[PDB]
């Protein structure tokens, strides 16, 4: 109802200042929406958790899960030349999900 | 893989010495990359994204954090000058552990002196490459590891 | 892979008991083994997981002529440690012989735990050198495990006995144990009774009840030495990965201990390092040198200052060492746990390879040599004589330990490139 | 595995040749060499052939299918041959 909010505040050489009472509506809308993005992406589709996952027990930080994953792939017994069997790799990852 | 391979690993006594002359170097590189660069940087990223309040700035800060880890780890800019040295002295470790297995004496390895000289001179090249950073380059990131204790 | 602790002998069982009790209090575990209600840690490796959150450690408690194992049983933590794996002289030969007859059943007890675990990396022995029943049996079992598990590794938290020199056969017993340990043990962490007693006099007035109180000091060392495994980290997420740094050559696998706040009952990393390298904090009693040193710090540690601290220690130059190995020192970090007191917020420990321990080995070799010439205590009990008529495994141990002493001093020499 | 034609169309004949053998043994308790021996030797060789063929095929890589191999690999019986 942005036009029906501009007009009320209008109804109470100050022309630039008249326009200056129409920008705080955009500022409030963005202030609620910047919230909306970050809160939505942290309470509903958790962004801090998705990123802290992307760091820990994943590519950045091994932890112990990635130790359990890595030793199996290093092991020379029953190892194919490049050991690129995707089903085996995926199975090892699900064994080492640990969460 | 390199540290674990030299871990999986363990003239006949001189091999035991060369193991040690190698593990120090690889473990020190691992120490720098694993903690000094990635952990410390990830901590201010974790803290600062709390303060950040924008969808676009949250992208910008994330891109800065990735552009700084990817640079502080020796993986951009000069590659033949720096990276291949660490790669080849890693490759020597990989051969050194690939050509050995646990529990016998008769390895019949006469290349031990060749690999000694190789590791020694490539190490000389590595430390001199890092010392060249004094004139130009990322001195905070390099002069921290250039103090590798040499010998 | 999960670690199994093979606590044996009266003293070894006492220290394993205290160590598992310490890790009960430290972790979210009660004396009944149930998860704590008040309770982020890697409890997989050391504690087996029951269905009802009964966290039973993988402890193998071996008793011979049991006296203190009954006291272990009548304790609140008896339900905590229930794998139900306890199976019934002061001489090394007597202990070895007694172990041989029951070797199959105790080894079946070993097998069961190795099997119940998802996987197995290591056997950690709470071994007692010259421990009467503990020694001999521990040497025999040490000889068995490497054969049955060639790929696997054995660590020994040997409490090397120095009590200012009662048992009259201590040098003989310790001599044979060290031979078995030198050739059949992947790692050893050496501790000293006189050294810990001296620290006891230092920090407290306790003199007469040394053993009871020194148990706590030993337990602190044992727990702190494993904390980086028990709690995940950026580095040293496995026993062997840590061990590689500490043991540079297979023969020289005996490790020095140290702890910054011996009176652990804010300090910067610079401060704790320069405190730690001092000899008072060390817990053990011609040029001499370290081979390699490692330090782990657990507390409120600033990250940016740790590398600057290592630089500062390099300038500060306390640790004097010119070994054949380049390894000097690396600063490592572990997490201080919650729920326990955080007194001395920053608190640290060090594991090292030092040539000084050759002196302590040579002291018991000196006692043994004198005793051997006097021939005062051959024991010559019918057990001792029948088991060893030749009495030549003593000489084999003497030459093996003499090789070890010479190897230590050769490590001090600039030319360990040649055979040591 | 009914979806894929080859495995289905070979396990079916594995079962059908066994039906025929079951009939042959069912015929008499007295020994039968009255051409039964000829087709029986043919049968054992043919069944070994197709059984080893499907062994080679077994060895999406689902856990059930790949794990089923080691029951027979216990003896290594068909691979060793």
């Amino acid at each position: 109802e942005l036009d029906d909010v501009h007009d009320p505040l209008l109804a109470i050489t100050f022309e630039l200042t008249l326009r200056s009472c129409l920008y705080p509506h955009i500022d409030k809308q963005y202030l609620d929406c910047c919230g909306n993005l970050m809160q939505t992406l942290k309470k509903d589709y958790r962004l801090v958790e998705y990123l802290q996952a992307m760091r820990n027990f994943f590519l950045m930080e091994g932890g112990d899960t990635m130790y359990d994953f890595y030793t199996s792939i290093f092991d020379k017994i029953r190892e194919k030349e490049t050991w690129q069997n995707v089903s085996f790799l995926n199975v090892q990852l699900q064994e080492a999900v640990g969460q | 893989w390199a540290k674990y391979s030299l871990d999986v690993l363990l003239q006949i006594h001189r091999m035991f010495l060369l193991r040690v002359k190698l593990m120090h170097f690889v473990n020190s590189l691992h120490n720098y990359i694993m903690t000094r660069i990635l952990h410390s940087t990830g901590l201010e990223f974790q803290h600062q994204v709390e303060e950040a309040k924008d969808l676009d700035q949250l992208i910008k800060i994330h891109y800065r954090y990735l552009s700084t880890i990817h640079d502080r780890c020796l993986l951009r800019e000069k590659v033949s000058f720096v990276k291949e040295a660490i790669m080849k002295v890693l490759n020597l470790a990989l051969m050194f552990a690939d050509g050995w297995q646990a529990g016998l004496g008769t390895w019949r390895m006469e290349s031990i002196e060749k690999m000694e000289s190789d590791f020694k001179n490539c190490h000389m090249f590595l430390v001199t490459i890092l010392n060249k950073a004094v004139c130009r380059g990322s001195f905070p990131h390099l002069e921290s590891l250039a103090l590798s204790l040499m010998a | 892979r999960e670690i199994i602790t093979l606590q044996l002998g009266q003293c070894g069982n006492q220290i394993g008991f205290e160590f598992w009790k310490q890790l009960c209090a430290e972790h979210g575990i009660s004396p009944e083994g149930i998860v704590e209600e008040f309770a982020t840690d890697r409890k997989d490796v050391f504690f087996y997981q029951a269905d009802d959150e009964h966290y039973i450690p993988r402890a193998v408690l071996l008793d011979l002529e049991p006296r203190v194992i009954h006291s272990i049983l009548n304790s609140p933590y008896a339900k905590l440690y229930n794998p139900e794996n306890i199976y019934l002289g002061n001489n090394w030969a007597s202990g070895f012989s007694q172990g041989e007859k029951i070797h199959e059943d105790i080894f079946d007890i070993i097998d069961r735990e190795a099997d119940g675990s998802d996987s197995l990396e290591g056997f950690v022995l709470c071994h007692s050198i010259a421990g009467g029943t503990g020694s001999g049996l521990g040497s025999y079992l040490l000889e068995r495990l490497n054969d049955r598990y060639p790929k696997k590794l054995v660590q020994t938290y040997s409490v090397f006995p120095n009590q200012d020199e009662d048992v009259v056969v201590q040098p003989y017993n310790s001599l044979l144990t060290l031979k078995r340990l030198t050739q059949n043990a992947d790692c050893v962490v050496v501790l000293d009774n006189t050294a810990l007693n001296r620290i006891a006099t230092d920090r407290l007035h306790i003199q007469n009840p040394s053993f009871s109180q020194i148990n706590q000091l030993v337990s602190t060392i044992m727990s702190a030495s494993t904390t980086t495994l028990r709690y995940p980290g950026y580095m040293n997420n496995d026993l062997i990965g840590l061990i590689a740094s500490l043991i540079p050559t297979p023969r020289l696998h005996f490790l020095m201990t140290g702890y910054t706040p011996l009176t652990t009952d804010k300090t910067t990393v610079l401060d704790v390092m320069r405190r730690l390298l001092q000899p008072k904090n060390v817990m053990v009693s011609t040029n001499h040198c370290y081979i390699a040193i490692l330090n782990i710090i657990q507390g409120e540690v600033d990250p940016t200052q740790v590398h600057k601290s290592l630089q500062r220690i390099r300038e500060r130059k306390l640790a004097n060492f010119i070994p054949w190995g380049p390894a000097s020192i690396q600063v490592a970090l572990s997490r201080k746990s919650p729920y326990l007191p955080s007194a001395h917020r920053v608190s640290g420990l060090m594991m090292a390879n030092h040539t000084s321990i050759s002196s302590l080995f040579e002291r018991t070799c000196r006692q043994y040599d004198k005793l051997r010439k006097r021939e005062a205590f051959l024991e010559q009990f019918r057990k001792e004589d029948m088991f060893k008529d030749n009495f030549d495994e003593m000489d084999t141990s003497r030459e093996i330990v003499q090789q070890l002493i010479d190897e230590y001093h050769a490590a001090t020499r600039p030319d360990y490139i040649s055979w040591g | 595995f009914i979806l894929l034609k080859p495995v289905f169309h070979c396990l079916n004949e594995i079962l059908d040749l066994c039906h025929s053998f079951c009939s042959l043994v069912s015929q008499n308790l007295g020994p039968l060499d009255e051409r039964g021996a000829a087709q029986l030797s043919i049968l054992v060789k043919g069944f070994s052939r197709q059984s080893s063929l499907l062994f080679k095929i077994l060895s999406h890589q689902i856990n059930s299918d790949l794990a089923q191999l080691l029951l027979r690999l216990d003896y290594n019986k068909y691979y060793t041959q």
